[PDB]
């Protein structure tokens, strides 16, 4: 069993007020179940879509989860995982400088 | 430049009812043009790139039928490495298999390969020669004296040098205005003040293909890695990648650090630095 | 274009 590597970015810069696209991107992981939600304050966003399942060198998974969004002062932006590794979900949290 | 055609299979038993999960990719470079998926209503092999779409209905067909094959020998061999490795019928396993071919500048062959994987690790695999197999443990070693006996490096080094490739340089031709155009890594740096004294520099490559590129900081003309993150490549989501890479510095002394990039989209290496004013 | 090769473990 592998855990799960998160990167929780935008596809775009991000400029408050302007719609962007949110990712993560969940890689080196076996087995391939995983769960994968992006939030905002806290909450599950409901229009989210993955990419199909593939896989490194390693034989471990990768994934890119994604949906719209706009960045904005207030509003927190997050993704959340699971996974058999994982004994709680891990909540990283969106930055836009990273 | 240099391409590759690849395919990705996985397959995951579902041991409390029906047949395994499986899902197949196929790409060209780092762009992925096909997918399967056994949860999904069509049942067929479907595009995903706007290239792949030129093909007619019996290029579809073939491809479904080569792919619904591909699905049913994944299932019989999650039945198989379960007695090898005297398993349990109530857990899930995971069977991977990855093969492809590789050419270069003038689009000839350079290499082929076909790896197998069982519950993420080595199981079988076709040496460089496409003769010979590499079997990782004795269930594998049953599987490359069956599969010696069966013509299958034969059969498959055929495939790899020859189909594999003709593929190959015509996906390269159809898809030409995407395939074959490289995007060169948009890049600009950012400051972020860790203290009154200390602030970190980030050096970001954005919107590039393919994927492989290369950032490094110096300080002085010498390479750092001391107070350095270097982030893995990740998709943009739109066809493109991105990276960073940054570094923790006395503020006052960023002139002393330069990040430097390289990309099969550059001719000659970017070198950045912060521009203070901002 | 896939190959169409069936080999069982
Ligand atoms: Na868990
Ligand atoms: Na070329
Ligand atoms: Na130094
Ligand atoms: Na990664």
């Amino acid at each position: 069993q592998r855990t799960p590597k998160i990167q929780v970015y935008s596809r775009h810069p991000a400029e408050n007020g302007k719609s962007n696209f949110l990712n993560c991107y969940v890689s080196g992981f076996h087995p391939s179940d995983i769960e994968v939600d992006l939030l905002k304050n806290g909450e599950r966003i409901e229009k989210v879509e993955h990419s199909d399942l593939s896989f490194s060198k390693d034989w471990s998974f990768y994934l890119l989860y994604y949906t719209e969004f706009t960045p904005t002062e207030k509003d927190e932006y997050a993704c959340r995982v699971n996974h058999v590794t994982l004994s709680q979900p891990k909540i990283v949290k969106w930055d836009r400088d990273m | 430049g240099s391409h590759s055609m690849r395919y990705f299979f996985t397959s995951v038993s579902r041991p409390g009812r029906g047949e395994p999960r499986f899902i197949a990719v196929g790409y060209v470079d780092d762009t992925q043009f096909v997918r399967f998926d056994s949860d999904a209503a069509s049942q067929r092999m479907e595009p995903r790139a706007p290239w792949i779409e030129q093909e007619g209905p019996e290029y579809w067909d073939g491809e479904t039928r080569k792919v619904k094959a591909h699905s049913q020998t994944h299932r019989v061999d999650l039945g198989t490495l379960r007695g090898y490795y005297n398993q349990s019928e109530a857990g899930s396993h995971t069977v991977q298999r990855m093969y492809g071919c590789d050419v270069g500048s003038d689009w000839r062959f350079l290499r082929g390969y076909h790896q197998y994987a069982y519950d993420g690790k080595d199981y079988i695999a076709l040496k460089e020669d496409l003769r010979s197999w590499t079997a990782a443990d004795m269930a594998a070693q049953t599987t490359k004296h069956k599969w010696e006996a069966a013509h299958v490096a034969e059969q498959l080094r055929a495939y790899l040098e020859g189909t594999c490739v003709e593929w190959l340089r015509r996906y390269l031709e159809n898809g030409k205005e995407t395939l074959q155009r490289t995007d060169a890594p948009k890049t600009h740096m950012t400051h972020h003040a860790v203290s009154d004294h200390e602030a970190t520099l980030r050096c970001w490559a954005l919107s590039f293909y393919p994927a492989e590129i290369t950032l490094t900081w110096q300080r002085d003309g010498e390479d750092q890695t001391q107070d350095t993150e270097l982030v893995e490549t990740r998709p943009a989501g739109d066809g493109t990648f991105q990276k960073w890479v940054a570094v923790v510095v006395p503020s006052g002394q960023e002139q002393r650090y330069t990040c430097h990039v390289q990309h099969e989209g550059l001719p000659k290496p970017l070198t950045l630095r912060w521009e203070p004013s901002s | 274009g896939m190959s169409r090769i069936g080999m069982e473990v």
